[PDB]
RNA sequence: GGGAGCAAACCGGAUUAGAUACCCGGGUAGUCCACGCCCUAAACGAUGCGCGCUAGGUCUCUGGGUCUCCUGGGGGCCGAAGCU
RNA sequence: GUAAACUCCUGAACCCGGGACGAAACCCCCGAGGAGGGGACUGACGGUACCGGGGUAAUAGCGCCGGCCAACUCCGUGCCAGCAGCCGCGGUAAUACGGAGGGCGCGAGCGUUACCCGGAUUCACUGGGCGUAAAGGGCGUGUAGGCGGCCUGGGGCGUCCCAUGUG
């Protein structure tokens, strides 16, 4: 249904008498390009099954994104423990200037104009989570004046 | 470090040092060969490589690599130094510029010939 | 000096149909439709996953190949398109279609964007009654892009213009098949143009 | 024009002259924090009416000597040795630095 | 000894809200009132009142909070997700009218102390003045 | 100045390929006191000082109060939120 | 690889004709030696720019193609020869060495070396830290300095607004 795309695949390992058995990792983003976006990470003894699992887990953890005409409502400096990322809105015709990771996410988010920067740890996995939790925290004048309403 | 600490002690300006004292901050440095030789490479690899000590117009005396297969440098050959480390040969910070001065370009070489001072054939 | 050389190989690389040539590109092949795959010994081998860079690159080169214009020029414009307020993406395209040699093609006087340049340099062209040979020329709005006095009677010009009548062209353009004149009504527009290229991709490419 | 500033007298030992200490404050160029800074001026006192611990106003004036280029304009408020002490103590500690 | 009472208050509001207190207190001050007034008058807190604690003047600040949420940890929304003192005693921060921050693209606020009184960021540009960037909230 | 015990160095015994050691039998400076130097350490919570604010459960040391408890000041453990 | 040949079309170069702007004032009469008017001289560049006519298909390189990083196969070579910015490649089956084919990237340029800022958020004001990763002083006392609670009033140095000068 949605646009499917993954950031990284990786083969981990685990020692064991006689040898080292492997698993594969898959960081996958899913998005409608209109607001819905989600991210999954799945592991499985083979690549394809791994991408599938990631695709599945991804379709679970979804999130809306308050796009104000291709852009974001307001900047945010969310730090995911070790990693830190900075989203910042921009005028149209700017395009999405970001690293491989937030690029993949923000794009499927249907975002098209936004400048960013990955301060702190550059770890893909954590940079990914950071971006998600980042978006999950965006707000519009609506939700805002809605809270300063308390009606 | 508190602002006041900063107001006083301040921040320490970095300053890096020249990876290559070819002196004069020059792009190149003429010099005369003095010990055309053949040294064994670093730990992981192995293949007697062509090097030569040079007395420079800058006063220093340094080793530099000879690029390409085979060469023509003797004890008194004049040559132009380029500079460019060699991860394989510890201590070599420079490179011979093939095809300039007594340095000859690679004979019968078709690809990347420019990096070796080799005219285009017929 | 411009491109010169096998152009249909470009048709094949970008994968998209590049309407550079005249008759052929509408025949049973812009080179395409017989060899839809890229040039070279491979091309028809299992295609490899493309990097973000591959994309931003090609989508950029695809636009450049289209206007068959130099890298130095193409770039000096993108930056000029940034200084100007207004969507840099669309604006850059704007400065492109305002390019004289291109006007000549969009006005139908030429079969190709390339034969358009030729006509221009050789001076077969005029703009407000003044010969011009620089394909670079930035055509302002409201300009009599007419055929040269001498040039009027000529196998090609006549032939191209003849074939041109009836065919309504360019929402921002005004063809006068009568005196072989034409006018740059106004700078084009976002949707007035149609091209196999997401301009945002080029913006992202030139961020590095 | 003809700059004028205020400061305490910290010396009167000279003939027809006094040393005035003037503070001045301003934000740090890079760190903002309003930082203090000061400077002694040799002022012309053609009667040594002004004395130690006096706060005064000295004005940019015609060169009187090698260092003297300000005449004392008027007494702001007499007696403030407390300030002089700070400056004298600031000095005292210098002894405890050499080797 | 307390170095800066203002940041303390902001911190008292911050630590209070993190646990979802109905309200907390803080020693009285003409200045502190103004900060609360603007803070409440902008919908960040319900209000306040000069309560008393053992003959000691305080200002009980009544906190505001969002509704309950769904899913794991129904931890409600915060009305003040972010409060932070800017111009510290360790380094005062003064600004010209032009400099004043846009704060979270208009969504946020930023109290300034000025020769016209205490007033939010937009207010300063409104009546065209500048002053000590006290802090900001959103 | 003092010197019982212990004990670097030292001597002998044993072990070992060797044993300039671990074990054993001896043993000096020292360890003790006065006055004076030395100023180092895993001088370690490997966590600078002061202040304010943010659940509780239990254990203990020490003060005050009619006291299955209340209220200060310390010493441990378990743990909210939160941090890492 | 439409690439070539071939067909047709245009016409850089070259040939011929014409050929500047830049130059109006000094000066000379009218007026008065003023204001005004009028009259004349001077071009190195240069027979150059440019205009008009005739008119020939008319140089292409250099870097790269293991990952960063766009671009793959064949042969030679066998830790040799050599590559290399970092990671690393070569020890019979190398897309990393060398040549070729093809490909990618720029183009009268392409690469190389040097230097500066960037990336470097790695001297961190913006915008970093110090239990175990580099980093709390062995502990106190205290000097200068830095910083400091609630209320009322004076001053207006910092701070702020305006005008003006300068920039
Ligand atoms: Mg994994
Ligand atoms: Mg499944
Ligand atoms: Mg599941
Ligand atoms: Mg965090
Ligand atoms: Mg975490
Ligand atoms: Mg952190
Ligand atoms: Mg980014
Ligand atoms: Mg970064
Ligand atoms: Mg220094
Ligand atoms: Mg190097
Ligand atoms: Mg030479
Ligand atoms: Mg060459
Ligand atoms: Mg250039
Ligand atoms: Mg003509
Ligand atoms: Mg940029
Ligand atoms: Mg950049
Ligand atoms: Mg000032
Ligand atoms: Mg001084
Ligand atoms: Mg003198
Ligand atoms: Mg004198
Ligand atoms: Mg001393
Ligand atoms: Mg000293
Ligand atoms: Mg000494
Ligand atoms: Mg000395
Ligand atoms: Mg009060
Ligand atoms: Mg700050
Ligand atoms: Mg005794
Ligand atoms: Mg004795
Ligand atoms: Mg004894
Ligand atoms: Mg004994
Ligand atoms: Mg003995
Ligand atoms: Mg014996
Ligand atoms: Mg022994
Ligand atoms: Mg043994
Ligand atoms: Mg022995
Ligand atoms: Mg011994
Ligand atoms: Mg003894
Ligand atoms: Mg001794
Ligand atoms: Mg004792
Ligand atoms: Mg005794
Ligand atoms: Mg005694
Ligand atoms: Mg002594
Ligand atoms: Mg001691
Ligand atoms: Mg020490
Ligand atoms: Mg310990
Ligand atoms: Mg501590
Ligand atoms: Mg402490
Ligand atoms: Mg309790
Ligand atoms: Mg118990
Ligand atoms: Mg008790
Ligand atoms: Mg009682
Ligand atoms: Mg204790
Ligand atoms: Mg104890
Ligand atoms: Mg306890
Ligand atoms: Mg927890
Ligand atoms: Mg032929
Ligand atoms: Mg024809
Ligand atoms: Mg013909
Ligand atoms: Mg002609
Ligand atoms: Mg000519
Ligand atoms: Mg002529
Ligand atoms: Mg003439
Ligand atoms: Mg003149
Ligand atoms: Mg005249
Ligand atoms: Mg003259
Ligand atoms: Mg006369
Ligand atoms: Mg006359
Ligand atoms: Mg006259
Ligand atoms: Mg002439
Ligand atoms: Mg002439
Ligand atoms: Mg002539
Ligand atoms: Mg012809
Ligand atoms: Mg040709
Ligand atoms: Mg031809
Ligand atoms: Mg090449
Ligand atoms: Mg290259
Ligand atoms: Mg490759
Ligand atoms: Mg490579
Ligand atoms: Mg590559
Ligand atoms: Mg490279
Ligand atoms: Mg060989
Ligand atoms: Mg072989
Ligand atoms: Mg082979
Ligand atoms: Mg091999
Ligand atoms: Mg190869
Ligand atoms: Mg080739
Ligand atoms: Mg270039
Ligand atoms: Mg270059
Ligand atoms: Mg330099
Ligand atoms: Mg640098
Ligand atoms: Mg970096
Ligand atoms: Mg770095
Ligand atoms: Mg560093
Ligand atoms: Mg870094
Ligand atoms: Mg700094
Ligand atoms: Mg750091
Ligand atoms: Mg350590
Ligand atoms: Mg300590
Ligand atoms: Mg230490
Ligand atoms: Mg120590
Ligand atoms: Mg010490
Ligand atoms: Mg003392
Ligand atoms: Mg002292
Ligand atoms: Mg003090
Ligand atoms: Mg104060
Ligand atoms: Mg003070
Ligand atoms: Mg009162
Ligand atoms: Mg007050
Ligand atoms: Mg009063
Ligand atoms: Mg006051
Ligand atoms: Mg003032
Ligand atoms: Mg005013
Ligand atoms: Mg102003
Ligand atoms: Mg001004
Ligand atoms: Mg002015
Ligand atoms: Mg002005
Ligand atoms: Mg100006
Ligand atoms: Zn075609």
């Amino acid at each position: 249904d949605f646009e499917e795309k993954m950031i990284l695949i990786r083969r981990t390992a685990r020692m064991q008498a006689g040898g080292r058995r492997f698993r594969f990792g898959a960081l996958v983003v899913v998005g409608d390009r209109q607001g819905r976006v989600g991210l999954g990470f799945g592991k499985a003894p083979e690549v394809p099954l791994a991408v599938q699992k990631a695709g599945y887990y991804a379709r679970r953890n979804m999130v809306e994104v308050p796009l104000q005409n291709g852009t974001i409502p307001h900047e945010i400096e969310v730090e995911f423990g070790a990693s830190k990322i900075v989203l910042k809105p921009a005028a149209p015709g700017t395009g999405v200037i970001a690293g491989a990771v937030p690029r993949a996410i923000l794009e499927l988010a249907g975002v098209t104009d936004i400048l960013t920067k990955e301060l702190g740890s550059r770890n893909p996995i954590n940079i990914a989570y950071a971006t998600m939790e980042a978006l999950r925290q965006l707000r519009t004048k609506a939700d805002v004046e809605r809270l300063r309403k308390g009606e | 470090p508190t602002i006041n600490q900063l107001v006083r002690k301040g921040r320490e300006k970095v300053r890096k040092k020249s990876k290559v004292p070819a002196l004069k901050g020059a792009p190149f440095r003429r010099g005369v060969c003095t010990v055309v030789r053949t040294v064994t490479p670093k730990k992981p690899n192995s293949a007697l490589r062509k090097v030569a000590k040079v007395r420079l117009t800058s006063g220093y005396e340094v080793t530099a690599y000879i690029p390409g297969e085979g060469h023509n440098l003797q004890e008194h050959s004049v040559v132009l130094i380029r500079g460019g480390r060699v991860k394989d040969l510890p201590g070599v910070r420079y490179h011979i510029v093939r095809g300039v001065y007594d340095a000859a370009g690679v004979k019968d070489r078709k690809k990347s010939r420019s990096k070796y001072g080799t005219k285009k054939p017929k | 000096g411009r491109y010169i050389g096998p152009v249909c190989r470009l048709c094949r690389r970008e994968g998209v149909k590049l309407y550079l040539k005249g008759e052929r590109c509408y025949s049973p092949k812009c080179a395409m439709e017989r060899r839809p795959y890229p040039p070279g010994q491979h091309g028809q081998k299992r295609a490899r996953r493309p990097s973000d860079y591959a994309v931003r690159l090609r989508e950029k080169q695809k636009l450049r190949r289209i206007y068959g214009i130099s890298e130095r020029q193409f770039r000096n414009l993108f930056e000029e398109a940034s200084k100007k307020k207004g969507v840099t993406g669309s604006v850059f395209l704007g400065l492109l279609e305002s390019r004289l040699d291109n006007v000549v093609y969009r006005l139908g006087f030429a079969v190709s964007r390339r034969q358009a340049r030729q006509l221009v340099r050789h001076g077969h062209i005029t703009v407000n009654g003044r010969r011009v040979d620089l394909p670079s020329y930035r055509v302002r709005p409201g300009d009599e892009i007419a055929v040269a006095e001498k040039s009027r009677n000529l196998e090609l010009i006549r032939q191209n213009l003849e074939a041109m009548k009836g065919r309504k062209v360019g929402p921002w353009l005004s063809l006068d098949v009568e005196g072989m004149k034409g006018k740059f009504l106004r700078l084009p527009d976002r949707e007035d143009l149609a091209l196999p290229v997401n301009e945002q991709l080029v913006i992202e490419f030139y961020s590095r | 024009p003809k700059k004028v500033l205020t400061g305490v007298v910290v010396s009167d030992k000279m003939q027809k002259t006094v040393t005035v200490l003037v503070e001045r404050q301003f934000p740090h160029p890079l760190y903002g924090k309003v930082i203090k800074r000061s400077k002694k001026y040799l002022a012309h006192d053609p009667e040594e009416k002004y004395k130690l611990g006096d706060v005064v106003e000295i004005i940019e004036s015609r060169p009187i000597s090698k260092r003297k280029r300000f005449r004392v304009l008027r007494l702001v408020e007499s007696g403030r040795m407390d300030l002089v002490e700070k400056y004298l103590i600031r000095r005292q500690n210098y002894q405890s630095l050499s080797k | 000894m307390l170095t800066d009472p203002i940041a303390d208050m902001l911190t008292r509001i911050r630590n209070a809200t993190r646990v979802y207190k109905e309200s907390t207190d803080v020693p009285a001050s003409r200045f502190k009132e103004e900060i609360l007034r603007i803070l409440a008058r902008e919908g960040f807190i319900k209000g306040y009142e000069r309560v008393d604690v053992d003959g000691k003047p305080y200002l009980r600040v009544y906190l505001k909070y969002g509704p309950r949420r769904q899913g794991p940890d129904p931890r409600p929304e915060q009305v003040i997700h972010h409060i932070r003192r800017i111009s510290k005693p360790g380094r005062r921060v003064y600004v010209g009218v032009k400099e004043i921050p846009r704060v979270r693209r208009g969504l946020g606020i930023a109290i300034l102390s000025t020769s016209k009184g205490v007033l939010t960021d937009r207010e300063a540009r409104k009546l065209g003045v500048g002053g000590e960037l006290i802090c900001e909230v959103w």
